């Protein structure tokens, strides 16, 4: 909570530096749901993949996150957004806006930026959501406070390359199936590992439940990311 | 064993010394001079006060604490004035408590313990100001000297700030003299103010220059300034 | 101050002893019925009214305290065993016993050698009194140590004090007399102004014994003072 | 390299020195005391033509009988000033009169030494001249250091020209000197001192009369003694 | 239940002249049917030529008087000496009474 | 005492209040307005204990202009009326309680429907085609169960209201110096100022 | 002067450097306990040093009375040990208002491990430069001995030994139950296990004692008391009279 | 309780946490206002590092605080939204105490006091934010433009630009204001808002931003077209021989 | 008196590591070696007892600790960090969920309680980070068996099989070779067995071991007997007596 000569903030700084080393996510925006994918850090033969979950968070039924940085320093803002959500629809019987409770939570990370001699989160994350006044959105914030949004955005590890070549990609009138592939695609080629397997994943969409006209969200089991991985041409 | 030990008041150097209390102590010496002496009738303080330009104030030094009671300061005023405002305050209480004027001895101790908690909070400074207090209770005349390391002692007279040695020397040589000078006032100022002369590089002592209390049997506290000083010129 | 040095010492501790040993020589003596107290006060000037700058504290009615180092660190101190023994009486009825009274100051000099934001206290300090059976004499030091003593010394001449202190006890195991105890502190106080004399002195003794103060502690004034200054200026010459 | 309320061998607090040294980078204000009412004066120092010299506000009313200039960091002023009109209200409200010049400064002075329950980080950047009337001691000025310390004076200058000026204001100031006079010479150190041209733009007077309380001189009326300065320094 | 109050009698009278003023009080001290004191005075002088008389409850009488006796000595140290005008101790007495408006000082007062 | 009428039409919601402010023995003022503009289309109506009554009102006011300007969005009438009951919940409850009970008459845009909510000073709420507060109630409520169409237009919701201040001058005992009337639709909140001798 | 060399944060190594000295205090005042448990009854002793002859060797003690029951004994300095000591006789105390049975000796020592882990996590707080062992007959465990280190750890004891000797002291024990076979001292009267207590204590620091040199404490059955010098002398006349 | 104090003088008599908070707003993103006779407009830029970003749910450089003011800004995002928050409570607070709305002055005012509170409390750095407030005082046509600095300090501008490279564009500004005729139309304000912004952007596309304010409430914001016809009118109109 | 150091003791460093953290791993490395295996039927959690002379008496010393009547827990590193853990883990599962939902709380949400306690000492004022890592097995209606690890920043993660402190590298491979997805309990003691032989060096016994299991109900272990709702906690300690059994056909 120092400034530099140059004016910027030490512990902010090296805490996207900590992030920038952590499993890699993305967040791609279709005209019809949300994409969001996320790589495991270097996994194991005997970590559990049913019943695990790290990068990938429900914070309402309308709203997800994806983590890159401190899995720990993120269920502390995972948890207080979750309540944050609830004290909204009891306040109004209505559902957060999305960008509400984005703001908040950047606001929280503001926080820790300009008082009290505590370390920021070492966490950066990607908001897929829905609200009516805005339809789909995708948002990213940072140990800094700061928050935007974007048609496909990337966290962690490599965004250079994943950045690159979601631009390469990535088109306005996209559905929802090429995102997923796209996903992936953007994944196999900036992974560290030898190839992109099923346990090595976390796989969320956002759409429009198929047949209703209300709004779904979908944490894909092991099998169906397994299933997904195999359709695209990567097996 | 100078180096990392003057940073806070609650570190001691491998000497055993306290070096913001030793440079708090130092503000003194760059203070203007004050002369404190006593009969067995009266006490009196003389200050001589600073200015900072031809132009201005020469800066108040004497300060009434009670009708019994008062103080000169030599070092940081602000200082001074969160002392003797606790020391008003002090004198305040034993007469609405206890209906009895504050002896001199317990305002000395009063002072001593709470210059003492400022040589040893973290975070917190010591009082950088000296202070001479004189008063007459139910046990005569007295003069104490303060030092903001929280010693204080009595006496029958003493000096304080820029050059005090001088006038120190000359009320260690006059002692038997003063102490004398019983139910006299005029004759106990005098020797107070030949005393601070001892003490002058500076000149000629002006109206201005000079700043005289006195309290004793009958007279209460009073402060004398400009006009009223000009016949002990 | 809330760090250890490697040799497992607390170096802040250490270097308030340093204080103590800059301070002037205090005593206490224990006799067969009581305790007596004495300390050295340095006439910086001939300016200083004499007998009028007391440093020898009571506690309660019944305990005195002495001690050498920064004298405002031993004023806080005694302020806060007199809180002490005040709530000690409060509840449970009866004047505090000396041991008792011992570690109350203990447990407090202690305290302020456990943490970082804190400094030791920068004395020593002897005191003592009698109780419900018998006379007490303890030293405490800014580590919070404490012992029951038979002499006890601190200061600048803390070495020849203990060495005459020494020669009492080893030359009087029937007992000293509180009257005894009480020109025997001003001799030794005279010897041990031998170690810090660029300076003269003025000499102060209180006492608190049962057949000659009935238990209180009381100041030793007038003839008996003098008697005292007579016997120690005799046996220096 | 240790603390906020330090002292150095030499037995000054160093934040308090440093804070000194901040209100010598400040803009200059002169001060001077007269039998028929105070002056003060000030340079604007706008940063830049675009920058609206109205808008530069380092002279304030704290009373009708007290007024203010300051110089240093002058947004540190705002919470002294706020504090100022307070207690001479305050004062009004408990005792059906006006407060003394003295006491106000004073008050000023005491919220100063807040700073290390003492809630405030470090010493205010800015000096303060505060200049009024009351009944008992008539026409007064005094400087208010960040220290707590203040100081009755004659005339006083501070900021940046405050060297040179103090000297200026040593020779020309005498125990006879009119309220014309006075504005006349604050204008004339302010010529002086000022990196710029002085005009009524980027210097401001004001004073404080028994009769009228407080006036803060407006641009029309301050040009008028500039273009008599000027004149009267011509013939000589 | 306790009762925080009491009425000592009393009665005091103040009349001002052209170049002078009084205040007279009786110095007789009253509890029920019983007489306390038959010379207890309750008109005081209290410095700066003021004189004061707080007249009902005794207690609350004795308090305000104290604190307004402090308050002049308070004003003095403040102030730098300055005479405290009767205007202005008034101003201030409301403010002492005033600050119990919700547990009163059970008095009358003249200055 | 105080009368405060809602009414909800087709494509309006319409409030009535009454104009007097009474203390004691004396009318005080007989042209006091006893409603608050929420937001453009959101308007809300009040009655209660004496200083209780505005500075509620106000305090809602004050809240949901500061959402507006935070997010340039107008809450739903439903948001605002779910607001407004928490913050009379959480009053009931504390050491001392709003005694004021409101009319909150809205227009949801996104919806196209007129919504009126009836919330008491305990935080009792509830959604009504037409609704009142107090003693003026006995009378409307069975009126109103008589005279009232859900497909009504507004001119037709002005002459239900007519009737329904015609009967309360007849049978309520207290001189109530007329209402002001205030008509919420999709063109936000107009008033009727000419009710009185129309 | 590197930070996780003044206050408790790890070092590199992941070491705590504060505690490691803490330790090293234990041993200054260069005394010797240990502790053993007969059949019936629990006996701490530790060398009593007084150098100097001004001293009233009365007040020199570092056993303490924590309540009826238990018993303690410390290695460190002694204001560290008095510190200690009210703390556990004030929990100790408050236990019994609390829960209405006495404290038992290993939940004090836990209890007593937990203050000192704590100084080992917090900054403001050194570690106290002691070592605490706890003693008592348990009303259901039995003789026991229970010690705390200034790491916060503590366990359970059939005897041990602490001090700047402690390795001769416990190797010596070891070897003694290594033969006997079984965990206690099988002898029925107290007044033996100090005997035997002593007599392993002189063996392992080739030192003989005289009633002044030596500080005795006994658990019991609902006592737990300290010997006199006379009690002592008693007990050193019978071992001369064997060994 | 963390109160160590940050903000503190050096032996030249500087703040230096201050003094670098300036170097953050020298850092963001270029803003700039200027008024003319019956408005004021304000306008800012867009970095350029990423440009797959959404266009619609991205917070706008320009924040309505009341409905006849707004807040531009230099410097830290996230700081900037904090003091944006308090000036809008503060906007209400008024509206309910004294049953107006805040004059621009005093909400400068407002903010200023807020930042300075800030380079004087232990255990809080100042605000990474340089501000610029603009609009119209309720029932007044005289049009107001306020800037404050992270220090604390706030003064009126006839025109004014903050952030990076503001000191070409405070070059430029110098050069064209001028006091005696400011720019007299909506239109002719654009102009030299467009133009002293042309000097640092590179293109007139996803980057410049306008929005203009006339009095009574009046706050339009500008589409990408509209600044396209200032964009294109002046390139190849002031290019002459 | 009071507490100073208010700020972070754990801060980033310029290469975005988290110091503390990684000296508290370290810390963790030293640790005696302790492994959790999962079954079908079952999760076994064990260690060594490394007795510090043979006059202390280990069975007093708690390694291997119940939290719930169906979830235990086991560590590597500062044994007093974990001792102190426990308590606040075994209150928490009160506090935070028995005494609101009259039952205790699933694995993964004690664990996600006690990685909370984790997290703060890595954020909060004047304090280190736990030197220890915990392994944490359970069972719960509506999850079965599960196992995870908790690390000194409050990360935790779910294993099939898994090992923590000296000898790990060794041992999780060990385990790789030996984990099938169908192994009975009785299977997962033996592998848990034959793992811990690799990392003991001087007697390997059933009073230098401390193993215990998350099985089946165990009636016998309630302490009454009416009400057929439940039948018991699912942890149990292996006796010194049954470890022995167990190693003689080994």
């Amino acid at each position: 909570t120092i400034f530099s000569p140059e004016g910027r903030l030490y512990q902010v700084e090296y805490a996207l530096e900590s992030i920038s080393h952590a499993g890699t996510a993305i967040g791609i925006m279709a005209s019809d749901g949300i994409v969001l994918a996320a790589e495991r850090k270097v996994t194991s033969t005997l970590l559990e993949q049913d019943t695990s979950t790290e990068k990938l968070y429900k914070l309402n039924d309308k709203i997800a996150v994806a983590v890159a940085g401190l899995t720990a320093d993120a269920e502390i803002l995972i948890n207080t957004a979750r309540i944050h959500a609830q004290n909204y629809l009891k306040t109004y019987n209505e559902d957060i806006p999305v960008e509400i409770l984005v703001r908040r939570l950047s606001d929280i990370k503001q926080g820790y930026t300009q008082h009290g001699g505590l370390r920021p989160f070492g966490v950066s994350f990607i908001y897929a959501g829905y609200d009516d006044r805005y339809g789909y959105q995708l948002y990213t914030s940072n140990p800094s406070g700061n928050y935007t949004g974007w048609k496909a955005i990337s966290v962690g590890a490599n965004t250079s390359a994943a950045q690159t070549l979601l631009q390469m990609d990535y088109k306005d009138d996209m559905k929802v199936d090429d995102a997923i592939e796209l996903a992936l695609k953007t994944l196999s080629k900036t992974t560290d590992s030898s190839a992109l397997t099923y346990d090595r994943l976390e796989f969320a969409t956002i759409r429009k439940g198929a047949n209703d006209g209300e709004v779904y969200q979908k944490i894909f089991k092991p099998q169906e990311i397994k299933d997904i991985l195999v359709k695209t041409g990567i097996t | 064993f100078r180096n990392n030990y003057d940073g806070d008041t609650v570190t001691f150097s491998p000497t055993g010394r306290l070096f913001q209390v030793e440079y708090a102590l130092e503000a003194i010496k760059q203070g203007s001079v004050t002369v404190g002496l006593r009969s067995n009738t009266h006490a009196v303080l003389v200050a001589l006060k600073r200015n900072a330009d031809e132009l201005s104030s020469y800066q108040k030094k004497i300060i009434k604490c009670d009708e019994h009671m008062g103080l000169s300061l030599a070092g940081l005023a602000p200082d001074a004035r969160v002392l003797s405002n606790y020391l008003r305050q002090q004198c305040n209480y034993s007469s609405l408590v206890f209906n009895r004027k504050l002896a001199v001895e317990r305002a000395g101790h009063l002072l001593c313990d709470k210059a003492q908690k400022n040589t040893q909070s973290y975070g917190g400074r010591p009082y950088g100001v000296g202070l001479l207090i004189i008063g007459y209770d139910k046990s005569g005349a007295h003069l104490l000297e303060f030092q903001p390391s929280g010693n204080v002692t009595e006496l029958y007279g003493t000096a304080i700030g820029a050059r005090s040695q001088g006038a120190k020397t000359y009320l260690e040589r006059t002692l038997d003299t003063f102490i004398k000078i019983d139910g006299n006032p005029d004759e106990l100022i005098k020797a107070g103010v030949e005393a601070i002369s001892q003490s002058l590089r500076d000149e000629s002592l002006t109206v201005d220059n000079l700043s005289i209390a006195i309290v004793g049997k009958d007279t209460p506290f009073t402060i004398y300034d400009g006009e009223a000083v000009a016949k002990y010129i | 101050n809330s760090v250890f040095s490697p040799d497992g010492r607390n170096f802040q501790v250490e270097y308030a002893v340093k204080a103590v040993e800059n301070g002037t020589t205090s005593i206490g003596i224990k006799c067969n019925d009581g305790v007596v107290f004495a300390v050295e006060k340095l006439i910086t000037s001939k300016l200083l009214v004499p007998q009028k700058n007391v440093k020898i504290q009571v506690v309660d009615r019944h305990i005195g305290c002495v001690y050498s180092g920064l004298i405002p660190d031993g004023r806080h101190l005694v302020n806060r065993g007199r809180e002490e023994a005040a709530s000690f009486k409060k509840l449970y009825k009866t004047p505090i016993p000396i041991p008792a009274f011992a570690d109350r100051l203990g447990q407090y000099v202690q305290a302020h050698t456990l943490y970082n934001s804190v400094r030791p206290f920068g004395v020593s300090t002897i005191f003592g009194g009698v109780d419900k059976n018998g006379a007490h004499l303890y030293m405490l030091e800014p580590s919070g140590s404490y012992w029951g003593y038979k002499g006890a010394a601190t200061g600048k001449g803390r070495q020849s004090a203990k060495a005459e202190l020494e020669k009492l006890v080893d030359h009087h195991p029937e007992g000293l007399s509180a009257r005894e105890a009480v020109k025997q502190a001003a001799k030794i106080i005279y010897l041990a102004h031998e170690d810090n004399k660029e300076k003269d002195f003025e000499l102060e003794i209180s006492w608190c014994s049962l057949s000659e103060t009935n238990g209180l502690h009381k100041f030793v004034k007038g003839d008996l003072l003098q008697e005292a200054i007579d016997f120690a200026q005799k046996e220096i010459n | 390299d240790r603390g906020v309320s330090t002292f150095s061998p030499e037995g000054r607090l160093f934040q308090v020195e440093y804070s000194l040294e901040a209100i010598k980078l400040g803009s200059t204000a002169i001060g001077i005391a007269t039998k028929e009412g105070v002056v003060l004066g000030v340079e604007k120092r706008a940063t830049s033509p675009l920058l609206e010299s109205d808008s530069i506000e380092k002279i304030v009313e704290i009373d009708r009988h007290i007024g203010c200039a300051m110089s240093g960091l002058t947004a540190d002023a705002r919470s002294m000033i706020e504090h100022a009109r307070t207690a001479a209200v305050t004062h009004n409200l408990y005792y059906d009169e006006d407060i003394n010049v003295e006491s106000l400064t004073q008050s000023v002075c005491d919220l100063a030494l807040r700073f290390g329950e003492r809630l405030m980080s470090r010493p205010f950047g800015v000096a303060l001249l505060i200049a009024g009337h009351d009944a008992d001691d008539g026409y007064q000025l005094f400087h208010a250091e960040p220290s707590g310390t203040f100081y009755r004076y004659n005339a006083k200058a501070i900021g940046s020209g405050s060297e040179g000026a103090q000297a200026e204001l040593l020779n020309e100031w005498h125990s006879s000197l009119t309220l014309k006079e006075a504005e006349l010479l604050v204008l004339k150190i302010l010529k002086q001192v000022m990196e710029e041209k002085l005009d009524e733009n980027n210097a401001q007077l004001s004073c404080i009369t028994k009769q009228d309380g407080f006036k803060i001189y407006d641009n029309e009326k301050t040009a008028e003694l500039i273009k008599e300065l000027k004149e009267k320094e011509a013939a000589e | 239940q306790f009762n925080p109050y009491g009425d000592n009698g009393g009665t005091i009278l103040g009349i001002a002249g052209e170049d002078f003023a009084v205040l007279a009080g009786d110095t007789r001290n009253i509890t029920d049917y019983s007489i306390n004191s038959r010379y207890e005075p309750k008109v005081f002088d209290c410095g700066d030529n003021i004189v004061m008389s707080a007249n009902g409850f005794a207690a609350d009488g004795d308090a305000l008087v104290k604190r307004f006796k402090n308050s002049v000595k308070w004003y003095h140290f403040d102030h730098n000496d300055k005479k405290l005008s009767i205007n202005s101790a008034a101003r201030n007495i409301q403010h002492l009474l005033y600050g119990k408006r919700f547990f009163p000082y059970y008095v009358h007062t003249i200055i | 005492m105080d009368i405060i009428l809602g009414i909800r039409v087709q494509d309006s919601v319409i409030l009535a209040s009454s104009k007097a402010v009474t203390r004691g023995i004396s009318v005080l003022k007989d042209s006091d307005d006893k409603t608050r503009q929420l937001s453009p289309h959101t308007l809300m109506s009040f009655a209660g204990e004496a200083g209780d009554t505005v500075q509620f009102a106000e305090y809602i006011q004050a809240n949901i202009q500061l959402y507006s300007i935070r997010e340039d969005y107008e809450l739903s009438p439903q948001a605002v009326s779910s607001f407004v009951r928490q913050e009379l919940a959480k009053s009931i409850r504390s050491r001392r309680p709003y005694q004021v009970n409101v009319l909150i008459g809205g227009y949801d845009k996104k919806k196209n429907k007129p919504e009126l909510y009836q919330i008491d000073y305990l935080g009792t709420k509830v959604e009504l085609p037409y609704g009142a507060h107090g003693y003026s109630g006995f009378y409307t409520f069975s009126l109103l169960d008589h005279h009232y169409r859900p497909d009504m237009t507004t001119e037709e919701g002005l002459d239900l209201l007519k009737l329904c201040v015609q009967e309360l001058e007849k049978r309520m005992p207290m001189d109530f110096k007329g209402v002001i009337v205030k008509i919420v639709d999709k063109d936000g909140i107009r008033q009727v100022d000419d009710f009185q001798a129309q | 002067a590197g930070y996780d060399r003044h206050i408790t944060i790890f070092s590199p190594e992941g070491r705590l450097y504060q505690v490691e000295y803490a330790f090293k205090a234990t041993n200054q005042t260069n005394i010797n306990s240990l502790a053993v448990r007969g059949k019936d009854c629990t006996v701490v002793i530790s060398q009593k040093k007084v150098p100097d002859k001004l001293l009233d060797p009365t007040t020199v003690s570092y056993i303490f009375c924590i309540s009826r029951t238990i018993g303690m004994v410390v290695n460190g300095p002694i204001p560290d040990a008095r510190n200690a000591a009210l703390r556990a006789k004030a929990e100790a105390a408050e236990f019994r208002y609390k829960y209405g049975y006495d404290m038992p000796c290993d939940v004090l020592a836990k209890r007593m491990a937990n203050l000192s882990q704590i100084y080992t996590q917090r900054a403001y707080m050194r570690p106290l430069g002691v070592i605490l062992t706890f003693v008592s007959v348990d009303e259901e465990l039995g003789p026991s001995i229970y010690k705390t280190d200034p790491a916060g750890y503590y366990v359970g004891y059939k005897a041990t030994a602490t001090g700047p000797k402690q390795q001769e002291i416990t190797t010596n024990l070891e070897n003694h139950f290594k033969k006997s076979k079984i965990d206690h001292i099988n002898e029925e009267s107290w007044e033996k296990v100090v005997e035997f207590a002593i007599t392993h204590m002189i063996d392992a620091l080739g030192t003989e004692f005289s009633k002044n040199d030596l500080e005795v404490g006994v658990a019991t059955k609902d006592k737990f008391f300290t010997l006199s010098a006379e009690n002592i002398e008693e007990r050193l006349v019978a071992i001369a009279e064997q060994d | 309780g963390y109160d160590r104090a940050l903000s503190i003088f050096s032996p030249d008599g500087h703040i230096f946490q201050v003094e670098y908070a300036l170097e953050a707003v020298k850092r963001g993103t270029c803003a700039v206002g200027v008024k003319g006779k019956n408005c004021v407009v304000l306008g800012c830029e867009r970095r350029s590092t990423l440009k797959l970003q959404d266009t619609r749910i991205t917070p706008s450089k320009v924040s309505k605080i009341d409905s006849h003011v707004v807040l531009s800004f230099s410097g830290l995002n996230a700081d900037s939204r904090i003091l944006i928050e308090k000036a809008r409570v503060e906007a209400q607070s008024h509206r309910l105490t004294l049953e107006d709305p805040v004059t621009v002055e005093y909400l400068t005012r407002y903010v200023a006091g807020v930042q300075q509170r800030y380079t004087q409390s232990g255990g809080v750095r100042p605000f990474g934010v340089s501000t610029l407030i603009a609009g119209f005082d309720p029932r007044d046509d005289e049009p107001k433009l306020y800037q404050t600095e992270p220090s604390g300090i706030y003064s009126s501008w006839s025109a004014q630009t903050i952030g990076r490279n503001s000191k070409t564009v405070r070059e430029f500004l110098e050069k064209n204001y001028d006091r005696k005729e400011p720019p007299a139309t909506v239109e002719e304000c654009v102009k030299l808002t467009v133009r002293s912004l042309l000097e640092v952007v590179q293109t007139g596309a996803k980057n410049i931003e306008i929005t203009v304010v006339k009095p009574d409430s009046d706050i339009v914001a500008l589409s990408s077209e509209e600044i396209n016809q200032y964009v294109t009118q002046i390139e190849q109109e002031k290019q002459e021989q | 008196m009071t507490d100073r150091y208010s700020f972070s003791l754990t801060t980033f460093s310029p290469s975005g590591k988290l110091g503390q953290i990684d000296y508290a791993l370290t810390a963790v490395k030293q640790g005696v070696t302790s492994l959790g295996i999962k079954a079908t039927n079952g999760v076994v959690i064990a260690t060594e007892k490394k007795s510090s002379s043979p006059l202390a008496m280990s069975e007093t010393l708690s390694k291997v600790s119940l939290l719930t009547p169906d979830i235990g827990a086991v560590y590597s590193g500062m044994g007093p960090d974990y001792r102190v853990l426990v308590d606040k883990s075994r209150k928490v599962a009160h506090t935070s969920y028995k005494r609101i939902y009259g039952e205790y709380p699933p694995t993964k949400l004690l664990v996600s309680e006690v990685a909370k306690i984790m997290q703060e000492a890595t954020q909060s004022g004047g304090v280190r980070p736990f030197g220890v890592s915990l392994l944490i097995a359970g069972h719960d209606e509506f999850n079965g068996f599960s196992l995870y690890q908790v690390d000194p920043s409050g990360s935790y993660f779910p294993w099939k099989a898994t090992a923590i402190g000296k000898g790990s590298v060794a041992a999780k491979t060990f385990l790789e070779k030996r984990w099938n997805d169908e192994l009975e309990l009785e299977d997962a003691i033996h592998i848990a067995l034959l793992t811990l032989k690799e990392s003991v060096e001087g007697e390997f016994n059933g009073d230098t071991i401390e193993l215990a299991i998350i099985g089946d109900e165990n009636p016998d272990l309630l302490g009454y007997t009416g009400i057929p709702t439940d039948k018991g906690p699912r942890f149990r300690k292996l006796t010194s007596q049954e470890i022995n059994d167990r190693l003689e056909a080994l």
